């Protein structure tokens, strides 16, 4: 269960363009980071190459949170 | 103003899809750059696209945006089966023209009408 | 005398740059009068190679740009009607094989003053001059050797001409990195000192050019003797393996005496039809790149040098097999950087 | 990707330049997508910028196969749009090139179809039938082909004195050469085989996909603009259409060596029955004046130095005028503002149609089968691609 | 009135004649016998340089300028060649000679732009502009092609004999 | 053959 | 003076009226015109409804599309007029029937009444722009795989504003800025003096 | 025995084997392509001289560009240009491919194909005549005759 947030963690700190070590689960894409909308789709993506799993349009549109990523993952 | 929809009925749905185009072209970029035998990164290659796609981000109208992915969409499936050719790719890198300077004083020096 | 510059910058265009270029047919050549018949200059190209053999350059030229005149070295003549009405001489004359009929001397000294001469009793306004990068008048290799003696002696002929000295140059249809990637054929490749202490820094062939290009329209570079060297240097080690590996061909760095390995180059060039390595060429391969402490050239002429993995790919491309031939350079490991 | 093949532009089997981007199940050809465009080469938009006698050289590019053929029907459109008629001679004149000029697309399409197929036999020895009649073309026009003869308001200079009679001699015998290219090919044990059977066309689905020409003719659906809606003095004349049954690439196939055979009989009338009179209209508003009476006439220089410079200054007014071109219905939609140069030129072309039927006529066939079928079409690519 | 090109009791002579057909392959012989006999007529083929396909006076050609017998070149710059040419091929910049009379210093047919319509020699006034009957001006290099007015006049010169008797035969027909 | 008179 | 038949001018005219009745609600405007053709002007809306009429009516069988194309008024509000040429070999005659489209607002496509309009369709869409909904696959017809631009819009440069070379630095064909080296003569041709409408 | 002149005859040789027997791969775009299948056709037989009918893009040693070269088909004609073999030659056929002809202003249409292929023989003419083409090849026969290949090697 905290191994998804331990990948969900090394994915957004690999694309090197957010999480300077300002990296945090509670931290939101879009909100603080001020990651791109765009960029954050990219997030998304990067996260289903790791997990293997695809997420739909959609609910990237909600998770802008790792933690509500790993949320969403475990289900 | 009283304007017929073309696919969304506001920019809020039309973003929705260009969220997917972006993907599909995200997702695209790197097996054209090797279908293609392209001399350029992946990385490269999906910094372009991000360029284009925002290229065209101050579009407000809902319509304008539908119709920008219409043309998108048949852009990458051309891109795919490869229809366009790697010259027909690299054109979009803009790779052997020389760069045009905008800087008053540049273009002073060279050209009649700026 | 001079030609206003009117247009857009490009094709169909003017620059008022009407430049003989002797040795374009070559390497470098080509690329030279690429830039040049972009820009719109007014390019004449001097040949003694077959008109078919100069086909290749007559695209790249727009209508009535680039004008071919037939000219033997050996004949003054035909270098004083050559820059009769061209204002800028660029002088790329230069061979690795001694011919037959042609001597180090003749390609690198003899003839690059005769061309010069001339060209002052012209009035062309400005000559450049091309000579091997580290090239000391006691070098090992005669070539570079006797470069050396050209690049007085032209000043002589012609004071205040441009002397650019490039590195061995990197591009597709190079040798310096072709020939390495054809050891293939050799099961073994032999590499002096195994391939160590001959660091060696390679330049893009098209920055090369610009650079030369931009000499051309600069009033900055007089008697200036620039050299453009690299964005990065290497042993040798890498540069073989590095290529090598771009090629996805097995390596089998071998030491080999030096002083064995000149006779293995005087072997090929024994051979008649354009010895694939020099006696020469082997001694300048291993000669150590010299570090940069003369006139800057790329960057100080205005292009950023464009490191060699970057390009790697397309020049060593048509070297790999069925397969190898859909890799691409950053799923590739590049090679380390060794300044030393 | 079904191991989708590119037929390829550069191919002998492929007209001009095609790429087919075929999926092939080994042998079998499941989808095909034509590309075009590789001839397009703005004709359309080019007239848009010239006046009209100087966009009528355009109509000939169209579909070069079929020179004239095309000029009449933007003369027809152009007469139309101004409400002038040709001079009775221009009329069977064009009737007489318009035929011959059948013949020569026939003479393509038929012996071309076959070198594709693999017999090559016929086409040199049709096309030397073919090298006599561009030799009428250039002694009446001065081109072999392109040649600019029949204008908007009649043709531009009369026969040649003795002309008529070598487009007898000629006529003559050419049906002799037709039959030998029989004796070779309509029943041949193998032409049969690879023709027959192959891209069948139903009659609704021929009109449904605007087929419009001899492939609507060879599904039984009768149709030849020329008698349903005469145009020039083809209604004077008397011939019998070819229409078809059993509808494949060999009957369609036998309906144009059957135009070959009715348009000698057109011709032969029109040799027969030609009348004495002028070969252009008498109005110098449309017609340029004769050079006896310009060099001599003040009002002829005027009238040729303003139609010459400025032009025709058709009436504004829109038309759509077809003919029956070789390959089938050729109209052009021409729209005009007052101006003395066109506003838009939509050029239909027998072709655009034929392609895009293609695919639902080569169906579950082989590689082989898609070579006889474009080559059941006369595809030529300048008037597709326009 | 319509035709059926292809619309349609079995018998051992009929089936005897239909199965011998296949057989024996006796339609596949008819075709054998067509070419065997060509293979016996004269080939139509003509020795090009020593022999010419004929061409009629009105065939275009090579753009040609005339000159007046006198020797005074016939164009008059009236331009018009150049508003008909359909391609933008002709160029034509114009200034009173001294003499007074009005000549062109620059006449430039662009023959690559050229598309051999015919129209120049129909609009001139002066008929200075003729197509020429010189078909064979297949040039090395791109530059030859484009025709300045010493060119097209000294084209004018070598073939004006011929010129002047195609004129001659087709005149009275335009 | 444009004239049949040598 | 063309051979008018006034016969016809009439039985078109009353056929317009027929189809103006028929369909009360798309047709906007129907004229004979002079030259005898019969032009019916109909919504965009009535794209799908009127030609299904004139397709499969006993008394107006339009069978084959003869052409379909967009002449582009810039001047007019709705750029586009798209024309659709269709014959009748019952009744043997022709009918247009033209709706306007602007650049944004697109039209509904007619592949299902006429198979034929799959690809004019698609041209429709690669030189003026104009857009086809429910159309099977719109995408580039005539122009290059990689153009951007629509050709034939009144508001497109003739030369356009790329052309094609071949590089040797890069080894591959390379599009530049058009720099034409004789630039089109554009003759102005209109004459100041009109014609007295007969 | 002077190798000199031992050069100069078997270059002669070789040019005559080259110019004696050119196979064109032709492209037939447009259609300067039928003015050309009638150079192949009986008045004008192209293969007396040599000349084959056809031939694919490999067993080509000269390309006739026949017709417009439009803007899409500009990437193939070079990629077909760059498949033959190492002694190859372009004929330029047609006001259309020579320049741009009727079409040179047009945005789909190149200026000429030699911007696209290197052009040795320029064949002028809208529809160039068969004989003017006939007259080109012969014209390209005289160009490689003057070929001197092996006598630079020689004194180079
Ligand atoms: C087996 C491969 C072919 C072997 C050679 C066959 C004969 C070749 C031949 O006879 O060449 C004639 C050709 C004839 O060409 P030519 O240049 O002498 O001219 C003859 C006349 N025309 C121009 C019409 C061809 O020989 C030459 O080209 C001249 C040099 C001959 C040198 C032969 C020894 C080397
Ligand atoms: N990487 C490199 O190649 C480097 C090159 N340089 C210098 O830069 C110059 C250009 O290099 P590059 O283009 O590779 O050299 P090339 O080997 O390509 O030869 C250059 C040109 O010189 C001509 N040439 C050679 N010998 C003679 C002669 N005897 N008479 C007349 N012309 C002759 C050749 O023409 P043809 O073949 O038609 O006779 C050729 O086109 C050379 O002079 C070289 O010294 C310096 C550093 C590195
Ligand atoms: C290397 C491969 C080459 C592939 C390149 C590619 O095919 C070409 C291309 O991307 S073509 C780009 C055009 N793509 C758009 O035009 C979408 C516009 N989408 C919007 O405008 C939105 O409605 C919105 C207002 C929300 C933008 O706001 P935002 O700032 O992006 O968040
Ligand atoms: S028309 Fe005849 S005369 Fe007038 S300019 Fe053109 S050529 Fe000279
Ligand atoms: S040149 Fe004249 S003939 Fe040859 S293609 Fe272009 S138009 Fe057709």
């Amino acid at each position: 269960l905290d191994g998804i947030k331990d990948r969900v963690l090394y994915v957004l700190k690999l694309y090197d363009k957010i999480d300077p070590e300002k990296l945090s689960v509670n931290s939101h894409f879009m909100k603080d980071l001020g990651l791109d909308s765009l960029d954050q789709v990219e997030i998304i993506m990067a996260m289903e190459d790791e997990f293997g799993f695809e997420i739909p349009d959609i609910d990237a549109e909600k998770l802008m949170c790792p933690q509500e990523i790993v949320d969403y993952i475990a289900d | 103003t009283s304007v017929k929809p073309i696919f969304s009925r506001d920019l809020n749905e039309a973003k929705r899809r260009v969220r997917e185009l972006y993907r599909a072209w995200y997702r695209e970029v790197p097996n054209t750059v090797h279908l293609m035998q392209l001399d350029i990164t992946v990385k490269q290659g999906r910094d372009k696209v991000r360029e284009m796609f925002m290229k065209n981000a101050h579009v407000t109208d809902p319509r304008v945006v539908d119709l920008l992915v219409i043309k998108g969409k048949m852009e990458l499936q051309e891109t795919i089966k490869v229809w366009k050719q790697r010259t027909h790719v690299m054109r979009f890198f803009h790779e052997t023209e020389t760069p045009r300077p905008k800087d008053f004083l540049s273009k002073f020096y060279m050209g009649h009408d700026p | 005398h001079a030609v206003i510059p009117h247009g857009k910058g490009g094709r169909s265009s003017v620059s008022g740059v009407v430049a003989t270029v002797f040795g374009a047919t070559g390497f470098l050549g080509r690329y030279v009068v690429n830039h040049l018949g972009r820009m719109g200059s007014q390019v004449i190209i001097p040949y003694r190679c077959d008109v078919y053999d100069i086909m290749h350059l007559r695209l790249m030229g727009d209508l009535g740009q680039l004008t071919f005149l037939e000219w033997d070295a050996r004949d003054k003549d035909s270098i004083r009607k050559a820059v009769q009405h061209s204002n800028v001489v660029i002088n790329l004359i230069g061979r690795e094989w001694e011919t037959r009929n042609f001597d180090f001397e003749d390609v690198f000294v003899n003839i690059p003053r005769a061309i010069a001469q001339a060209s002052k009793e012209a009035g062309v306004e400005r000559f450049i001059h091309v000579s091997h990068l580290n090239a000391s008048m006691k070098s090992s290799s005669k070539s570079l050797r006797s470069k050396a003696v050209g690049e007085k002696e032209v000043r002589s002929v012609f004071p205040e001409a441009i002397i650019i000295r490039p590195s061995d140059i990197f591009g597709r249809e190079d040798r310096f990195l072709n020939h390495f990637a054809n050891y293939r054929w050799f099961l073994a490749v032999p590499l002096v000192s195994l391939g160590f202490k001959t660091v060696k820094q390679p330049v893009y062939v098209a920055d090369v050019s610009k650079g030369i290009v931009n000499a051309t329209k600069d009033p900055d570079a007089v008697g200036k003797t620039f050299a453009f060297t690299g964005p990065n240097r290497y042993l040798l080690f890498h540069l073989v393996k590095y290529i090598f590996g771009m090629t996805h061909r097995t390596f089998i760095p071998y030491p080999l005496p030096l002083f064995v390995y000149s006779w293995i180059g005087k072997l090929f060039g024994l051979s008649p039809f354009e010895p694939w390595t020099t006696k020469d060429k082997v001694e300048r391969i291993h000669i150590s790149d010299v570090m940069p402490t003369d006139l800057p050239g790329l960057e100080d002429l205005g292009v950023q040098p464009t490191p060699l993995e970057l390009k790697s790919i397309e020049v060593l491309r048509r070297h790999r097999t069925y397969r190898w031939l859909s890799s691409e350079i950053e799923e590739t490991k590049p090679a380390k950087t060794v300044n030393y | 990707t079904n191991m989708t093949l590119n037929f390829g532009p550069q191919h002998p089997a492929a007209h001009g330049v095609l790429r087919l981007v075929l999926e092939l199940s080994g042998e079998m050809v499941r989808k095909c997508d034509p590309h075009i465009g590789l001839l397009h080469r703005g004709t359309e938009k080019l007239i848009e910028y010239k006046t009209y006698l100087q966009a009528l050289p355009y109509f000939d590019r169209l579909d070069y196969v079929s020179m004239m053929c095309n000029e009449q029907a933007y003369s027809i459109a152009v007469e139309k749009l101004l409400n002038i008629q040709p001079p009775p001679r221009a009329q069977w004149i064009r009737v007489l090139f318009g035929e011959i000029t059948r013949i020569l697309n026939h003479i393509m399409a038929v012996t071309t179809h076959a070198l594709d197929i693999g017999a090559m036999t016929p086409f040199f020895w049709m096309f030397e039938e073919r090298e006599k009649m561009f030799e009428f073309y250039e002694r009446v026009s001065g081109a072999r082909m392109h040649a600019a003869y029949i204008r908007p308001g009649g043709v531009h200079q009369d026969l040649p004195l003795g002309l008529l009679d070598d487009i007898y001699e000629f006529s003559k015998n050419f049906s002799l050469r037709i039959d030998e290219v029989e004796e070779m090919l309509t029943n041949n044990r193998i032409w049969r085989n690879r023709t027959v059977d192959i891209g069948v066309v139903t009659a609704e689905d021929a009109l449904n996909y605007g087929f419009s020409g001899v492939m609507l003719r060879g599904s039984g659906i009768q149709w030849d603009l020329r008698k349903t809606q005469p145009y020039d003095v083809y209604d004077q004349v008397e011939f019998d259409v070819p229409i078809g049954s059993r509808g494949d690439c060999y009957d369609r196939y036998l309906c144009r060596v059957e135009e070959m055979r009715q348009s000698l009989r057109i011709i032969e009338q029109c040799l027969n029955k030609m009348p004495p009179g002028e070969i252009k209209v008498d109005d110098a508003k449309v017609s340029p004046p004769k050079r006896a009476e310009m060099k001599t006439s003040m009002e002829s220089l005027i009238h040729h130095f303003k139609l010459y410079t400025e032009g025709y200054q058709v009436p504004p007014g829109a038309t759509y005028t077809a003919i029956e071109a070789p390959k089938g219905e050729f109209g052009v939609y021409l729209v005009s503002d007052g101006s003395s140069r066109p506003y838009r030129c939509k050029i239909k072309a027998p072709g655009f149609a034929h392609l895009a039927g293609l695919d639902k006529m080569s169906k579950g066939h082989m590689l082989a089968d898609v070579v006889a079928i474009i080559g059941t079409q006369d595809i030529v690519f300048g008037e597709i691609d326009r | 009135t319509y035709k059926y090109v292809n619309k349609k009791e079995v018998d051992m002579k009929s089936a005897t004649d239909n199965a011998a057909r296949i057989l024996m392959w006796t339609e596949l012989i008819r075709g054998l016998g067509m070419t065997l006999s060509y293979l016996f007529r004269e080939p139509a083929t003509i020795n090009y340089p020593f022999e010419k396909g004929p061409l009629s006076p009105r065939f275009r050609g090579e753009h040609a300028l005339r000159r007046y017998p006198s020797g005074e070149e016939r164009c008059i710059a009236c331009k018009l060649c150049e508003a008909i040419c359909p391609a933008q091929a002709i160029t034509i910049e114009a200034e009173p000679r001294a003499d007074g009379s009005r000549r062109t210093t620059r006449y430039d047919i662009d023959m690559t732009k050229c598309i051999y319509c015919g129209f120049c020699q129909e609009a001139c006034p002066v008929d200075a502009i003729v197509e020429g009957p010189n078909f064979e001006f297949s040039t090395e290099t791109h530059e030859e092609l484009l025709y300045n007015k010493e060119k097209l006049l000294n084209n004018g010169d070598k073939w004006e004999a011929e010129i002047a008797a195609n004129i001659q035969a087709d005149y009275l027909y335009r | 053959c444009m004239t049949d008179d040598p | 003076v063309r051979p008018r038949s006034d016969v016809t001018h009439k039985q078109l005219s009353a056929f317009g009226e027929y189809v103006a009745e028929i369909l009360p609600k798309y047709v906007q405007q129907v004229q004979v015109s002079c030259l005898d053709e019969l032009e019916i002007c109909i919504h965009p809306d009535g794209v799908i409804p009127t030609l299904t009429f004139l397709r499969d009516h006993t008394n107006a069988q339009f069978k084959s599309l003869a052409d379909l194309t967009a002449v582009d008024v810039p001047t007019r509000q709705n750029r586009f007029e798209i024309v659709y040429n269709l014959l009748s070999l019952r009744f043997n005659s022709r009918i247009r029937v033209k709706t306007y489209a602007d650049e944004l607002t697109p039209i509904d496509s007619i592949v299902s009444v006429h198979i034929a309009a799959n690809w004019y369709e698609r041209e429709v869409w690669d030189m003026f722009g104009v857009f086809f909904f429910n159309h099977p696959d719109l995408r580039r017809i005539l122009t290059d795989y990689g153009f951007e631009g629509h050709p034939f819009r009144k508001d497109f440069p003739l030369t356009g504003y790329v052309e094609l070379r071949y590089d040797d630095e890069v080894k591959r064909v390379v599009a530049e800025p058009v720099e034409l080296a004789q630039e089109f003569r554009k003759f102005d041709l209109n004459s100041p003096w009109e014609a007295f409408p007969a | 025995s002077r190798a000199e002149y031992v050069v100069t005859k078997l270059d002669d040789l070789i040019n005559w084997a080259r110019r004696s027997s050119l196979w064109p791969m032709t492209f037939g775009l447009a259609c300067c392509a039928v003015e050309m299948m009638h150079m192949a056709a009986p008045r004008y037989d192209m293969d007396r001289f040599g000349v084959v009918f056809r031939a694919s893009p490999r067993q080509a040693d000269v390309m006739i560009v026949a017709g417009t070269l439009t803007n899409k088909m500009a990437p193939a004609l070079r990629k077909v240009y760059d498949q033959m073999p190492e002694p190859r030659y372009v004929v330029s056929m047609g006001s259309c491919a020579n320049g741009g002809g009727y079409y040179h202003y047009s945005y789909s249409v190149v200026r000429g194909c030699d911007r696209i292929v290197p052009v040795d023989i320029y064949v002028p003419g809208c529809p160039p005549t068969a004989e003017a083409l006939l007259y080109g090849i012969l014209q390209l026969q005289r160009k490689i005759k003057r070929e001197q290949k092996l006598k630079i090697w020689y004194r180079r």
